[PDB]
């Protein structure tokens, strides 16, 4: 899945 | 056309927009590469950035009016943060 938290980072702005 | 789709001028507030970015990524239908791509994942309910009219699961394809098809999640988090007071945020469908 593309919404993963494997490689697809995260971070709030 | 570059300039097609309207910004998302969103506000500065306090140092959050009110959002979330995700660094999203779709594996290219040929080689082992990768397409990233920087789509904002949520915003907070009556956030700046969901005044601006930012929404989630949309594609950021420039900030403050620069191409950010290639940098790390963290290079256009910067982005956004230099902007100061209010951030353009270039938003476009997420069609994959």
């Amino acid at each position: 899945p593309f919404d993963e938290d494997q490689h697809t980072q995260i971070t709030k702005v | 056309g570059g300039s097609m789709r309207p910004p998302i001028i969103i506000h500065r507030a306090g140092k959050k927009y009110g959002f979330t970015l995700r660094a999203i990524r779709v594996y290219m239908g040929d080689s082992d590469v990768y397409t990233v791509h920087h789509m904002v994942w949520h915003v907070e309910d009556g956030g700046p950035a969901s005044e601006a009219g930012l929404r989630q699961g949309d594609l950021i394809t420039h900030v403050n009016g620069e191409p950010v098809h290639g940098l790390v999640h963290t290079e256009v988090v910067e982005l956004i943060l230099k902007s100061g007071n209010k951030v353009a945020i270039s938003t476009t469908p997420l069609e994959n």
